[PDB]
């Protein structure tokens, strides 16, 4: 280890051409507890090298698929050709309660379906007519967003003018979002673009409203997209602790929830990467403080509840211990059953912008060890937080190439890999148990105490499955 | 809460009372939700003929399309060639979506790369992306060929694929003799099948346009088969099987069957099988070229007839009884091989199945959608079974295609109540199945949301989905199925009749209410 | 009443108000029906653990058996031989039932004859029935062989089959050299599979017992395959396919695959394909004999070992991954042929499907029944998938067999909650699925009435049926399926996972209630 | 062609051995307009010739499968080995209203499951223990029947002693039925045996009872509610003003049977299976009986008028109201389907009634029955058959598989109506086939509502596109 890790990296990079070679070496590092500032250890948030099969998506995915799409009582227009909206239709499990097609629209695909005529003449006229048709056929929508795809900016359309005009003509919230896929280097910029769209076009709507009845325990869940219900299994704990969750951004979120968030006493930020922008803005303008928390596993959940409760009075802190005491026997039974079946097994992670570090505590609560992790699009501030959670001599890969991840796994030989759909079937063929850590492999929730039970069940079912000892035919 | 020995996933966990109360508290407090009576009222309105007329007046808005963009097809086409890496010149987001989209349908790895064009390339072009991309791709993943398409970004700015590739070789980024076929695949033109057409024709001319001098039609005594956009493994296999059975020499041009179904034996294989470069080089020496899906292979046909001088025969997709017959008869004529006893018997076995099941299929009304060649083959076979294809929807169809399908309907009494729709989407279809309710839908996984909507109106109004097409994401391993030839017709018949009987059992399962008709024998 | 353009069959015709009122008047007027509250009370009682204990104390009453009588198996065995007429010495009613029973499963003609013994044959014997029967059968239907079994009437009175056939030939009713193998098949012994064993061993003795002198084990370099009672066409075909793939010479002894699937081409073929008389004559010269279903081929095994001197290998039914492996390895050892790349890849394709689908299959609890070899093969494969075979019921199983299955369960953690039941029927099983509810049933069509009963208790208590086994009367063309080998394992896996996913879609189809988990991707 | 028909018969019989030949020639005749005594034309109700593949069943099928099994609130024991009960379980669609397994048991299979021990020791002890177990597990049963299979009589069991003893001990109706399959020559004797079982053990129960009678009380005798046939017949009779006290035995209850001696008139559909009990009820209770026919509008109208003529002017007035009500309905059926079926020739082979009873319905659609025959009819049925069949028709009694095949190859009808053992033979020959026992899982066919289904069914099959595809285009 350590020296064999550094040796593995240089070995893998011997296949690249000189230019890629040098760049990829900047995004591959081995952790070290005597270094605290990641800016001295690894580079991140840079362009992908051409032709190396990055796992990243685009800015459109960061805005439409991640931030805006989950908001349920709004209609989101994928403005451009037909592809982007179709590939992202209902592929992400941002769960919600609603009557789809009537008052909620998350799993539908609204699109302007750019033909070549709209390329040469522009799509602003078509957008305005499109907005009118949405009003006719979906009267109960509470706002519209326009998610710009690659061609919109390239041809000089002005969707903000269309948004302003039709908004006034209809007395409707129409949000223009310039998340063209060629902008930025990954989904990350789509987060930032989308945050500023919320600020500029939605969040200020009720600055002069005084009809909201506030309590000292009002709070908002920022940056939880309710994958498989993750946000519901977190909200339950917060309100058992005595808090009132005014808003959920944006998992199962309504536009009205967004609008009421400037009225809360505290912003609870799960996904720092995708939502730290709007959080900082709400502190500056409304004086609302924000704090990071972690609801992966009992250890991090207990600690989060106590830190959150410390921001309020003794009555919330008493309820905090009532919740911890209530669920204690439940997660203890989970570990008593599943920790023996998983202890000492090594895990490698590769996910997006938060979970590569955020789920470590839950694996260790099951006796497992994360020997390697990495992000598609995180920034150096995420990597600062990652080193405090990752073990000594861990392997760290930013924007890992398909070749790199394969070769790294061939040598480390982990017992489990947690990554995305484009990686899943590669490593299954290699005989390595795999768990989807975006979609939860269509299971979950994984947040909270109720999520830990499902998480422990899911890791055990896959790692210990009888299929894995059958990869080799008895006759060679 | 959780009971350690009976853990609940999202369903039915959130049906617990404490979650139910919490969710109701969230709604009443901060969601400012429309009242339920209003939601009910609007839903009922969305099922009316009045709503349908407004729905079909749409011109600018598309809701729930039944098509994808060109480069998705160019990728699938390129995957059918030996040790070939699909390469999409443009933005990386599309490639992540293409891979993911195919990942979920085949439940397999899908290898495809981008050259990650960004804001800098949006003003100066992707030339440098192409040179570093091709060199990085060849060195890292070691393909024998790189098949290049474009994202809509690269098309809008105007990147010259041919010039960019030529410069990459001239400047030494990739060996001069390394094959790099290319095709422009604009997303704002056509659909995913047009990308397949464009990619294939691009590969075919790369290996043959400049080498026609020594070519003699028929000299290799084979028949070329061009499958087109095809997402059923069984459809590649049945064609090769029937031709081997007939003793017909053939070259299946674009064959991803191996790479889309590699074994799980402890090692990952990025490449497997596929059409060889020599099969493409030698294809003009074939007796002829058969197009399995002609209505999205127009560009290919022009090149094969214009340059290879083949006389591409006029054959429908080999779906159902009549068109599989015609396919086999035309192959026999071209190759001189007689249709063998084994296929004749298989045909008679399909007919026997039809006679056994015709009483339950007769008069059954269907809504259906998909790509043009698949849709018309499905329409043809339903007519042969005595079914009524009431709602025929092909979002990426054209007027010429619609005219041919209408002629097929007009030639059968079971097409009397049928209508063909082009350029319409699954929100259009949703109205049709409310206003003119069929018995079943035949379509891809997106139809499951139309079934959910119909059930909400009432159990008696529910239109169950039968999953045939692409993509199918909510069932496992149906991509192994077959829809072409007698084998595919036999599989489709069984699926249809048993979906009918499964629904009948459900409607007659009520003890002492409807189970007087819950027969053991059907 | 009827509307001419929307005619109603029994369902839903009799739900019309005037029929509903008519039926209520009939009940209240003349049926003296128990009041509904009493019916409800008794029904709920039949679902209790208390009722189960009384139910399992039965000794004399059998309710809803999962087995049939011997001669049904003798008929199926005889149908597997070339131009062979099955002939059941005894009463004609049984033969009408045998044909009808098989008619409905295969949806095909089933040729079988009786000699119509009546009250008169009960005092003098059926000798004259046999003499006229054999002569009438040979002349009218022109078989090359007549395979004789018995009805329980002929067994009780004591007709000597051997003497009766010998006398028929001596007195000139049939040519001396005309083959007439026979077997006693008493219905009050064993079950339908015992009849298969008895008939086969009878045919094997007819063609070899007196000709062993010139026999040399291995001299023909083939392997004999005895399939046993088998009602899936694909199971005959997959075995022949895998052996041809390996280049293994073989003789499939009893092969009804052709006669049970003749084409519909304008002519009826009473006979088709089948094992030849000569393959039976020459079978002792094989290297060895493999028994695909040993647990109902005990009599056969003794004869091939006692008379043919073959060393029948100890192989389980080739079902699932491990037992298909062992089957292929033992065949390789006997034949000296290596397992080819195509079967290795097929195996790895099955494993890939297992890894793809294991998250939805894991922990799923099943109740299941059928014949012994089929049941233990299904149990083995479920354990391999990570499923729990909770209720294992084999009505015609024995203590030795139950002990072997228990050892299989004990060797896996997924057999911890499993119980094996022998001599119990589907009314016993009905209790088990109420008191210890599984997730699904795997069984034949008789299980549809267990599903109906569970739904009546409540939707949350419903146990859906997955149809695998025999007989299947309420779906079309599932007899073409495969359950053996990797192919059969792939089909069973697909059916199981998608039955799970279909049920999940149904439970999450509720708009705004449960459809938060109505995922597009599974 | 008359002379070509006789010639076809002699030609077909040239394959038989001398004995069968001579016998089979007695069961093959060409109908002729100058004959009332069929015994001068054809022989029937004789033993089947060995080895010729008769379509007949046994006496057990005639008693258990046909007569007793449909009675819904009784439990019927198939007493003997396991075969008979399993093959006949729910194969016949005698429909009923009930809660199966609780108060109705039609589609279940109760069996004593004879092992060899019961053969050597006898089954009477097992039967008595079996009856007790039935009482424990099915308390709401209203009686038990014991259907004897082949071994019972051959081994000397006395089920009547068991029935008498257990009946008194339990105060239960326990009917012994000696329908051993070796008795008689076909299902026909099972009918007769079963009728006498009803008379001797059920019908006398209320002689000294438990009843408020009306002058319009009537019973439907010999309709087994195949697909609902009896319900779609009862509806018309009660619309005509009658009160159907009982239905024998389709959807019948034991109490209905017991109340039948109280009615004013017995309406006999199936003469063959039920004329025995009808004659007995006339002798002992003075109840008259009449034959009727509800196949097609012509026969149904005529039956209704004949039935009404037995009562007063008020029933006759309602009769015309019923005829007038349904007139436009069946006229629309013929107007649509008669053009699609006229001139097409049909061959029938069924059991004991329908070979003649459905002729009128075919002719109501313009079709012609060119051949018919029974499995087990008697000469009194054949008397009735000649009046319904056309001149020079072909008549076959207990037709052999070879005969039916050869007869069809030469006559070449457009449709064949027969049983399940014949269906798939002729479909392969390219001849449309309709099951005329099970109604091919359709129906009802009785009454006006049944005629619509019948016409729909004949049209869908005869004109189906599958029939023009039997010949491959390259194999002509
Ligand atoms: S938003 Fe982000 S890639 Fe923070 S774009 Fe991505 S539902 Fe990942 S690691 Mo998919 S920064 Fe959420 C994410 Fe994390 S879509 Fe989900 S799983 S916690
Ligand atoms: S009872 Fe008879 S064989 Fe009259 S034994 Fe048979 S339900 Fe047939 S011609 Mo199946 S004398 Fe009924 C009959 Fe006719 S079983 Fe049904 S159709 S009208
Ligand atoms: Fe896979
Ligand atoms: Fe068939
Ligand atoms: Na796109
Ligand atoms: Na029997």
């Amino acid at each position: 280890s350590r020296e064999e890790v550094e040796s593995l990296i240089q070995e893998v990079l011997e296949v690249y051409p000189e230019k890629a070679r040098k760049d990829r070496n900047k995004h591959l590092a081995v952790n070290d507890p005597a270094v605290t500032q990641s800016k001295k250890c690894i580079i991140s948030n840079k362009k992908s090298q051409p032709g190396l099969m990055t796992i990243r998506g685009c800015a459109y995915a960061g805005s439409k698929g991640v931030v805006w799409g989950p908001i349920k009582d709004m209609i989101h227009i994928s403005h451009g050709p037909v592809g982007c909206g179709q590939y992202s239709r209902a592929g992400r499990r941002n769960y919600y309660i609603g009557t789809t097609g009537v008052n909620a629209f998350v799993t539908m695909n609204f699109t302007s379906d750019f033909q070549e005529k709209d390329i040469v003449f522009g799509g602003d006229k078509k957008l305005a007519k499109l907005i009118d048709e949405v009003e006719t056929l979906f009267p109960l929508n509470k706002g519209i967003s326009v998610q710009s795809e690659c061609p919109i900016g390239l041809i000089g359309d002005d969707i903000e003018s269309v948004s302003k005009v039709k908004g006034a003509e209809l007395s409707k919230t129409i949000v223009p979002v310039r998340c063209e896929g060629f902008r930025g280097v990954s989904q990350s910029l789509g987060h930032h673009i989308a945050n500023d769209a919320v600020r500029d076009w939605v969040l200020g709507k009720r600055d002069e409203d005084t009809t909201f009845a506030s309590t000292p325990y009002d709070v908002a869940i920022i940056g939880d997209y309710n994958i498989g219900g993750d946000a519901w299994s977190s909200r339950i704990l917060l309100e058992e602790m005595g808090l009132r969750c005014v808003a959920q951004w944006s998992g199962d979120g309504s536009i009205s929830e967004i609008e009421l968030t400037p009225k809360v006493k505290l912003n609870l930020v799960h996904c720092y990467r995708s939502m730290n922008y709007i959080s900082r803005h709400m502190e500056e303008k409304y004086g609302i403080p924000w704090m990071e928390y972690n609801f992966f596993g009992p250890t991090k959940t207990i600690e989060s509840l106590r830190a959150i409760a410390a921001k309020f009075d003794e009555s919330i802190q008493k309820k905090c211990e009532e919740v911890i005491a209530k669920y204690k026997p439940e997660w203890e039974a989970v570990v008593a059953k599943y920790r023996p079946r998983l202890e000492g097994k090594r895990v490698m992670l590769y996910i997006g912008g938060l979970r590569p570090r955020h789920v470590i505590g839950a694996y260790e609560d099951l006796g497992m060890e994360v020997v390697g992790t990495g992000y598609e699009f995180a920034h150096n501030d995420d990597y600062d937080r990652t080193m405090k959670e990752m073990g000594d001599s861990t392997l760290l890969y930013d924007d890992v190439t398909g070749y790199e991840f394969e070769e790294f796994v061939k040598r480390i030989k982990p017992d489990l890999i947690g990554s995305g759909i484009k990686e899943k079937f590669i490593f299954q063929k290699m005989g390595i148990p795999f768990r989807e850590m975006h979609s939860w492999d269509y299971s979950g929730p994984y947040h909270g105490f109720d999520g830990f039970a499902i998480f422990a069940r899911d890791m055990d079912m896959t790692l210990n499955n009888p299929c894995w000892k059958k990869l080799q035919a008895p006759w060679e | 809460s959780q009971q350690v020995d009976k853990i609940k996933a999202s369903y039915p966990l959130f049906l617990d009372q404490d979650y139910k109360d919490m969710l109701a508290k969230k709604r009443d407090g901060f969601e400012e939700k429309y009242p339920q009576d209003k939601i009910d009222e609007v839903f009922q309105w969305t099922t009316t003929k009045e709503y349908q007329e407004l729905n079909f007046q749409r011109e600018a808005l598309t809701v729930n399309p039944a098509k994808a963009c060109q480069p998705l097809g160019a990728v699938l086409c390129a995957l059918g060639f030996e040790k070939t890496m699909p390469y999409v010149h443009g933005s990386q987001g599309c490639v992540a979506y293409f891979r993911s989209y195919f990942n979920r349908h085949f439940r397999e790895p899908v290898s495809c790369v981008s050259d990650s064009m960004t804001e800098d390339a949006a003003v100066f072009g992707g030339q440098q992306n192409m040179k570093d991309g091709l060199q990085n791709c060849k060195a890292t993943y070691k393909p024998d060929m790189i098949a290049v398409s474009t994202t809509c970004m690269a098309e809008v700015i105007g990147d010259d694929l041919n010039a960019f590739i030529n410069n990459s070789k001239k400047e030494g980024f990739i060996p001069d003799e390394f094959p790099v076929p290319f095709a422009h695949t604009p997303a704002f033109v056509g659909s995913h099948v047009t990308g397949w057409d464009n990619m294939f024709e691009g590969i075919a001319r790369y290996f043959t346009l400049k080498s026609m001098d020594d070519k003699v039609v028929g000299s290799n005594k084979k028949i070329n088969i061009v499958p087109g956009f095809e997402t059923y493994l069984g459809n590649f296999r049945v064609i090769k099987r029937m031709l081997s059975e007939m003793g017909v020499g053939y070259s299946l041009l674009s064959d991803p069957e191996e790479v889309l179904d590699t074994p799980a034996d402890g090692q990952f294989r990025m490449y497997a099988g596929g059409t060889t470069q020599e099969e493409m080089k030698d294809a003009p020496n074939a007796l002829n070229t058969v197009l399995l899906q002609p209505w999205h292979l127009e560009k290919t046909k022009k090149f094969v007839e214009g340059t290879w001088k083949h006389e591409v025969p006029k054959l429908n997709i080999p779906m159902g009884l009549d068109w599989t017959d015609e396919f086999l008869m035309k192959v026999s004529e071209i190759s001189g091989q007689p249709i063998p006893a084994s296929l004749t018997k298989e045909r008679g076995r399909l007919v026997d199945m039809m006679t056994d099941s015709h009483t339950w299929l007769h008069g059954k009304r269907f809504a259906l959608w998909g790509d043009p060649d698949f849709v018309m083959g499905l329409v043809k076979f339903l007519l042969e079974l005595g079914c009524e294809p009431v709602h025929i929807l092909c979002h990426n169809g054209n007027k010429r295609w619609k005219k041919a399908v209408d002629a097929i309907l007009a030639a059968s009494p079971y097409g009397k109540n049928a209508t063909v729709y082009i350029g319409k989407d699954l929100w259009h279809l949703r109205s049709l199945v409310f206003t003119d309710k069929p018995d079943f839908m035949i379509g891809n996984s997106y139809g499951k949301f139309i079934q959910r909507d119909t059930l909400h109106k009432g159990k008696e109004f529910e239109v169950p989905l039968i999953r045939i097409g692409f993509p199918i994401f909510d069932r496992h391993h149906l991509h192994r199925s077959t829809t072409l030839g007698y084998e595919g017709a036999m599989q489709i018949l069984t699926t249809l009749v048993n979906s009918i009987l499964e629904r009948l059992d459900e409607e007659t399962r009520g003890m002492q209410a409807t189970d007087y008709n819950h027969d053991l024998v059907r």
